[PDB]
């Protein structure tokens, strides 16, 4: 998966 | 989905205190290709965090899938940042507010290849803004509009439904502000057209950036690699 | 000065009768890269013919210098093909109508690099027409407001502010005698003037195609000016 | 230029 994905979700 | 429940004037009071920070620059003055670019690419990194955060906060982005909100935010984000560099240097003729501690003008643009183009497209639409006399209410709209419409053709109903929503605020923003009926649907037609010219230019912004990761004059943050290989 | 003077009808009637000719391809039932191209660069070259004696008859145009009009042309080409393509393409779904002999599928496109994205975002922007039952009236102001603003940012530049204007009344015009609500023709409005984003962006992306193959082998004489007037 | 001979003829 990418970067963009976790800080979405944290 | 609350973001269709709520008022125009609830939906411009989210919008106002969803508003990204400001952020500056790193300091010690003195301009050459490196330093310049390095300055940008540092601030455009930082300002990603708290553009994120702010899509969040956005009404209705959030009913959106991890996959759907992750393309609308890799599609819009140099768009974002733009329309956000051309409004806070709205007041500042002729210059560029990159940042409070970095301002610039035409002439520091050349020292890098094919940045005057992109400059000057950026100083025209500050002066477009200017000339119109843009609120910040309606900026907040126009940002807004433009994460959930520039990657939308690349579920979809609810996106479509909000963008209403946001029209419907804007025409209550002009209505109360005392504009005719005429002059609401014509503000309106100029201000989404600027939205053409904002997705130029950040086209040819992606252009430049491929650009200089293909030439390593300058080393691109990895969150801002993931971005720019998302328009490959 | 007879643009900012015409009534809401009057404008679209000039429109329409303005409307270029559908030309046909050479499409001639052979089964590669190079024929498809071959065949989409020659239509594109001749509806350029069409499209700048059709721009001549687009109200206001004629007022501004050789210069702008020229510049705006430069900058505009390709979207006003496009839009004409997806809108000829309209009630063929999943299929883009480039010519009534020339009707391809998402499946051609792949038989030329990077050319299936710039497909996908044409065939969705058809259906986008579709889903908003798109009129003929309301296209040929979309295009012409195309025509006017693509370039217009690179005492004249008010003209074309006026004529936009202008343009945008009747739109409404039109939805209104539609029997739209007001809220409604608001909507509707934005839907449509928030297109122009996305074919914009297929236009850069496309013209990022064309500057590739060029300098990769052939452009006609006329295509390789309106190439050179971007990058 | 070809567009500005196309523009007068
Ligand atoms: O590595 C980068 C990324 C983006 C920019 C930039 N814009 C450009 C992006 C590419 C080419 C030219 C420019 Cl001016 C920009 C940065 C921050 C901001 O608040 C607004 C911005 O427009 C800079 C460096
Ligand atoms: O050399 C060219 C120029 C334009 C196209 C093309 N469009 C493209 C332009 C660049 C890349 C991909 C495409 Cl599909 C096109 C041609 C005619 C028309 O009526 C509508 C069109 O969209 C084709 C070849």
């Amino acid at each position: 998966h990418k970067i963009l994905h976790r800080l979405l979700q944290d | 989905s609350l973001a269709l429940s709520l008022t125009a004037d609830q939906m411009v009071s989210a919008l106002l205190d969803a508003e990204p920070p400001i952020l500056y620059s790193e300091y010690d003055p003195t301009f050459s290709e490196a330093s310049m670019m390095g300055l940008l690419t540092n601030l455009a990194d930082r300002e990603l965090v708290h553009m994120i955060n702010w899509a969040k906060r956005v009404p209705g982005f959030v009913d959106l899938t991890l996959h759907d909100q992750v393309h609308l935010l890799e599609c819009a984000w140099l768009e974002i940042l733009m329309i956000g560099l051309v409004w806070r240097s709205m007041e500042h003729p002729g210059k560029l507010l990159f940042a409070p501690n970095l301002l610039l003008d035409r002439n520091q643009g050349k020292c890098v290849e094919g940045m005057v183009e992109i400059f000057d497209m950026l100083l025209a639409t500050s002066s477009r803004f200017r000339m119109m006399n843009l609120q910040g209410e309606e900026f907040v709209c126009l940002k807004s509009i433009i994460l959930l419409n520039s990657g939308v053709y690349t579920e979809k109903d609810h996106i479509h439904r909000v963008l209403d929503k946001i029209t419907d605020t804007l025409i209550h923003l002009m209505a109360k502000a005392g504009l005719t009926l005429q002059q609401q649907h014509q503000r309106l037609a100029q201000l989404l057209l600027i939205l053409s010219h904002i997705r130029h230019m950040s086209n040819k912004g992606m252009e430049h950036l491929y650009s200089m990761k293909c030439k390593n004059v300058v080393p691109l943050s990895d969150l801002l690699l993931e971005m720019l290989d998302a328009h490959r």
